[PDB]
């Protein structure tokens, strides 16, 4: 608590001193304690680890106590403090090895929630520290896995934001993408609704950014390496099937239709091979409403997209 | 059709448990969307009737699509029968109630759940106790709000000597799992020991 109040006082001093000329004219600047700790963390490379636990605990406390709770003058120290906390945590992630397994675990455990609390800063930190993808894979490649296994339960916004934040690690890996593919495939076939609502949201991100995806149990079985170079036609058939699943996913509530309609443009743009099937999906869906004849004056069907069940009218 | 929907349920109202287990687990294949809300309240009345088929129905109800208000109603109907259930169905019912927790629902559902959970009855007893505690640890793992609301329940407790053993065991495990709550539960324990309740 003493360290926390000290850094808050220092940032208040900086925000007061930058705000005037007279006070800036009288005094000479002193090294404010933000750069002091930001230099201590860098200096901690020299083979002593008895400060890392205190450093990470300070980073997490200082981030939690001054997060943006918007769900004006005092916000600026309350934002610079959070920025300092993120900088400190990311800095201790790279230098010291023994502690990097727990930092990511805490960030994940704090970000994967149904509470809908504002978690923008934690998400930014997670995206920053998964930039070094192999470094995570060396030490802690398990916490991400059971984070993926829990991805079916969360609501729509948080899964989309979390997957978008974690996709830099997805870009450069092969085991992780197959694990996510398996999790999403199991989530699609699960009869529990709102699971498909997140499965399609995962699939659109997984498909609109990667040209080639996918690969190349009992105790008594062991995985072995098979040295077959990848077959391009097999991967194209894999993509075509994973898109046909989405084609028949177009008999759901309006939100799945919304996000599918919004993602198909980027899917067409980034994976040019699927061009001649996405349009055969869209054109074959539209003709359920557009009514082709010489002349029938309301050319689009007005009521064909509305539903009447239980006298709770909503659009599909 | 809704006619066939009620016909099959009437047919299995006296059918043996083993076959009617397969009947009710296959409802998503045999669902009818036009009558999808109708079958749910039929199953709710069936649950109210006997509870001899009490474990499959609460599992399969969540898979189907319904109205959340009707889910609230069936929760309130289930909460009456909490003591009357057996040992094996404790984890599934607890997982069902604890899963369906909204933002503004937390304190009430957790308070009534805690005050209506005894486990004093407690072979398979130790195994089911460990399974139930595993379910509690898995559910409490990610959600801060349920743990905080439970701490509020323990802090209030109507200040009477009704402090059951499971309450303090819950205190210990959610002390040992969610590290973000450590100071608050520590102060709660200090105040309650100084008060003389424990």
């Amino acid at each position: 608590d003493l360290l926390k109040t000290s850094v808050v006082k220092s940032f208040k001093d900086l925000q007061l001193l930058q705000g005037s000329k007279f006070l800036q004219n009288l005094v000479p600047h002193r090294s404010y304690v933000s750069t002091m700790i930001l230099e201590v963390v860098k200096n901690s490379v020299h083979s002593w680890d008895h400060v890392t636990q205190g450093l990470v605990e300070l980073g997490f406390i200082l981030m939690d106590s001054y997060g943006p709770k918007k769900v004006s003058l005092s916000r600026m120290p309350n934002q610079h403090a959070c920025k300092l906390g993120a900088n400190i945590l990311l800095e201790t992630f790279k230098i010291h090895e023994m502690i990097r397994q727990e930092i990511l675990e805490q960030v994940l455990n704090r970000v994967v929630t149904r509470a809908s609390s504002p978690i923008s800063h934690f998400l930014d930190l997670l995206s920053n520290i998964v930039m070094y993808a192999p470094l995570v894979l060396q030490s802690c490649s398990s916490k991400v896995t059971e984070a993926f296994d829990y991805l079916s339960f969360l609501p729509l916004q948080t899964v989309q934001r979390l997957l978008k934040a974690v996709q830099p690690l997805l870009k450069v890996s092969m085991s992780m993408r197959d694990c996510l593919i398996l999790v999403l495939r199991k989530a699609m076939f699960a009869n529990q609704l709102d699971a498909r609502k997140s499965a399609v949201a995962g699939f659109l991100l997984l498909l609109k950014n990667f040209k080639v995806l996918g690969s190349l149990l009992s105790v008594s079985q062991v995985h072995v390496d098979v040295h077959s170079h990848y077959n391009s036609v097999a991967n194209e058939t894999f993509c075509l099937e994973i898109m046909d699943s989405l084609r028949r996913c177009l008999s759901q509530q309006a939100d799945v239709r919304l996000m599918l309609y919004e993602g198909f443009y980027d899917v067409l743009r980034r994976n040019s091979q699927l061009a001649n099937s996405v349009m055969q999906t869209l054109l074959s869906q539209l003709k359920q409403f557009y009514e082709p004849k010489p002349d029938l004056l309301p050319p689009l069907k007005l009521e064909a997209c509305i539903l009447t069940q239980g006298d709770k009218i909503s659009l599909q | 059709g809704k006619d066939l929907t009620t016909k099959i349920m009437q047919l299995i109202s006296i059918a043996p448990e083993n076959l009617q287990h397969d009947i009710i687990t296959s409802l998503p294949e045999i669902l009818g969307d036009s009558q999808h809300a109708d079958v749910g309240k039929e199953l709710s009345d069936l649950l109210i009737e006997n509870t001899s088929l009490t474990v499959p129905i609460l599992d399969v109800l969540s898979s189907l699509r319904l109205d959340p208000n009707f889910l609230l109603k069936v929760r309130q109907l289930v909460m009456d029968k909490l003591s009357s259930i057996r040992l094996e169905d404790l984890p599934v019912i607890i997982k069902f109630i604890l899963h369906s927790v909204t933002a503004m629902d937390t304190l009430e559902v957790i308070s009534e759940l805690r005050e209506k959970l005894d486990l004093q009855h407690c072979s398979s007893g130790q195994s089911c106790i460990i399974l139930l505690f595993d379910v509690i640890k898995s559910a409490i793992r990610y959600e801060k709000t349920i743990s905080e609301a439970w701490i509020k329940a323990i802090e209030n407790t109507a200040s009477v000597s009704e402090h059951k053993v499971f309450d303090l065991v819950m205190l210990f495990i959610i002390y040992s799992t969610n590290t973000q709550t450590k100071k608050y539960i520590d102060r709660v324990l200090r105040n309650k020991i100084r008060s003389g309740c424990i």
